[PDB]
């Protein structure tokens, strides 16, 4: 019964087929690789509030 | 009175179409009365 190990080693190539099968079976996702470089947050502006355009006559 | 107007011109080749409307604010309102008769001439209000 020693030939079990010999047979498994010799026939091990079929695991490539098994890998292809499980690859086809598995669902897939992916990445949108993130950007670095938010090193400078930006404020709005120097903003001053005032009454609008008065309509004089 | 509000006056609208469209046009176009050239700016580095790419034809630019522009659309504008002009008006006034803070307009002074003068008035003149050359006479009080019906025959007389008058402008109740003219803008400057």
């Amino acid at each position: 019964a020693s030939l079990i190990y010999r047979q498994l080693l010799t026939n091990s190539y079929s695991v490539d087929l098994y890998d292809e099968i499980e690859q086809i079976g598995s669902g897939k996702t992916q990445n949108v690789t993130i950007n670095p470089g938010p090193f400078a947050q930006t404020r709005y502006a120097p903003v001053n509030w005032d009454h609008g355009e008065i309509n004089d006559s | 009175k509000a006056a609208n107007y469209q046009y176009n011109y050239l700016r580095d080749g790419e034809q630019v179409t522009a659309h504008t409307t002009c008006s006034v604010n803070g307009v002074n309102n003068f008035s003149y009365n050359g006479g009080f008769l019906p025959t007389d001439f008058g402008i109740s209000r003219y803008e400057v």
